[PDB]
C-alpha cells in the first residue's frame, strides 16, 4: 500500500512548487530524456509520465519491457525527482506532468559503457519515430511535428574524452537540446565527462544546510539538492540516496519547466545558450542570473552560478 | 574481443568488409559518421589501416 504524499526538501529547495500552477511540465511537444539504468514503468507515481521505454545496452536498441525496466533503482530514482506524480500518495517532482523517454544506457550495476551512452543521446534525439527532423525545416527540439526530447539529462560521467561521445553532444545541442549532466562524486577539481563539455550543464551537489557536499566534483555550472534525496524506488517504492546522480534531475525539472511555460506562452522553446552565459534570452543565461549565488560573488567552483530555482527562472523567462 | 567506435569516411568505409580481420558491426549511429564494432584484441592496427578508416577510439564504462 501507498505512503501519502510529500514534498522532497530538493523540490521545495529549488523553487519547484510555486511554478505548477503556470506549469506541471505538461505540454505536449516537451520531453525529458533520463539516460539512466532504466525505469520502474509501472510504478504508480512515475507510470503516467512514462512516454516512450528504450534500451541501448550491448549497442542493441530494444523497445522491449524485458529490456527497459530498471535492474538497478537508480534511474526510477533519478526519474521520479523529475517527474513523480502530483497526486495523493509517494513523492512529486520538479516537473511532475512532464513526459518521460527512460533511456536505459546504465545496466544492473549503474554503470555503463561510452558507446551505449552516445547510441542514448542518438535515441534521444531520433525519439520514438526513428527520424530526428521529419519534415526537414532545422528545428528539432521544440519542433511539434517532431518527437525529440528537450532535455537530455544525465546522471553519469566518466574520466574519458572521446570524439564520438563528444560529436553526439555536438548533435544533441545543435537539435536544440539542453544536455544536464553530473559534475561525479570523487570529490575532484573539475567535472567528469560529458558534465565537462562546454555544450553540457554540469550540475554539483548540496545538502541541506546548502553547503557543497564532499565528493562533489568541483568546478560545476550549476549545483542541486544531491544529499538526502528522498524519491521513488523498485518495485513500486521510495529510497532517500545522495550524490550528483540526484542533483542532476532537479535541474533537468527546472529547464523543463523553462522551456514547458517559454512554449506555452511563445509557441517555440529557449535557445540552449552558452557555459558562460549571462542574458536571459537563453535557458542557460536564465538558469545562471537566477541561481542562488552561494559562496564567493557569481560563478565559483564549489556551487558553480549557484542553486538553481525554477520560480525565479520562470519568472524571468516569461518577464 | 574489444570493443572500439570507428570514425569513418562514408564514402571510402564498407562496414561489411571488417570481417576481413575478424571484426564485426555492433551498430551504425545516423548522427555522427562512427560505427561500434567488435575486434581481435591484436587486429586493432590492422583496423587501424583499413579504408575509410579515420580514428579507432576505445570504450569506457561511467559510473
Ligand atoms: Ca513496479
Ligand atoms: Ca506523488
Ligand atoms: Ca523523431
Ligand atoms: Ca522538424
Ligand atoms: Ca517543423
Ligand atoms: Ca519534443
Ligand atoms: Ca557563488
Ligand atoms: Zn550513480
Ligand atoms: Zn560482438
Ligand atoms: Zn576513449
Amino acid at each position: 500500500t501507498q505512503p501519502a504524499q510529500t514534498i522532497p526538501w530538493g523540490i521545495e529547495r529549488v523553487k519547484a512548487p510555486s511554478v505548477w500552477s503556470i506549469t506541471d511540465g505538461s505540454v505536449s511537444v516537451i520531453q525529458v530524456a533520463v539516460l539512466d539504468t532504466g525505469v520502474d514503468y509501472d510504478h504508480p507515481d512515475l507510470a503516467a509520465n512514462i512516454a516512450w521505454c528504450v534500451s541501448t545496452l550491448r549497442g542493441k536498441v530494444s523497445t522491449k519491457l524485458r529490456d527497459c525496466a530498471d535492474q538497478n533503482g537508480h534511474g526510477t530514482h533519478v526519474i521520479g525527482t523529475i517527474a513523480a506524480l502530483n497526486n495523493d500518495i509517494g513523492v512529486v517532482g520538479v516537473a511532475p506532468g512532464v513526459q518521460i523517454y527512460s533511456v536505459r544506457v546504465l545496466d544492473a550495476r549503474g554503470s555503463g559503457s561510452y558507446s551505449d551512452i552516445a547510441i542514448g543521446i542518438e535515441q534521444a534525439i531520433l525519439g520514438p519515430d526513428g527520424v530526428a527532423d521529419k519534415d526537414g525545416d532545422g528545428i528539432i527540439a521544440g519542433d511539434p511535428d517532431d518527437d525529440a526530447a528537450e532535455v537530455i539529462s544525465m546522471s553519469l560521467g566518466g574520466p574519458a574524452d572521446d570524439s564520438y561521445l563528444y560529436d553526439m553532444i555536438i548533435q544533441a545541442y545543435n537539435a536544440g537540446i539542453v544536455i544536464v549532466a553530473a559534475s561525479g562524486n570523487e570529490g575532484a577539481p573539475s567535472p567528469s565527462y560529458p558534465a565537462a563539455y562546454p555544450e553540457v550543464i554540469a550540475v554539483g551537489a548540496i545538502d541541506s544546510n546548502d553547503n557543497i557536499a564532499s565528493f562533489s566534483n568541483r568546478q560545476p555550472e550549476v549545483s542541486a539538492p544531491g544529499v538526502d534525496i528522498l524519491s521513488t524506488y523498485p518495485d513500486d517504492s521510495y529510497e532517500t540516496l545522495m550524490g550528483t546522480a540526484m542533483a542532476t534531475p532537479h535541474v533537468s525539472g527546472v529547464v523543463a519547466l523553462i522551456q514547458a511555460a517559454y512554449y506555452q506562452k511563445y509557441g517555440k522553446i529557449l535557445p540552449v545558450g552558452t557555459f558562460d552565459d549571462i542574458s536571459k534570452n537563453t535557458v542557460r543565461g536564465i538558469l545562471h542570473i537566477t541561481a542562488d549565488d552561494l559562496g564567493p560573488t557569481g560563478w565559483d567552483a564549489d556551487y558553480g552560478y549557484g542553486v538553481v530555482r525554477a520560480a525565479l527562472a520562470v519568472q524571468a523567462a516569461l518577464g | 574481443t574489444i570493443r572500439v567506435i570507428v570514425s569513418v569516411d562514408k564514402a571510402k568505409f564498407n562496414p561489411h568488409e571488417v570481417l576481413g580481420i575478424g571484426g564485426h558491426i555492433v551498430y551504425q549511429f545516423k548522427l555522427i559518421p562512427a560505427v561500434v564494432v567488435d575486434v581481435p584484441a591484436n587486429a586493432v592496427g590492422k583496423l587501424k589501416k583499413m579504408p575509410g578508416v579515420e580514428k579507432v577510439e576505445f570504450d569506457h564504462q561511467a559510473v
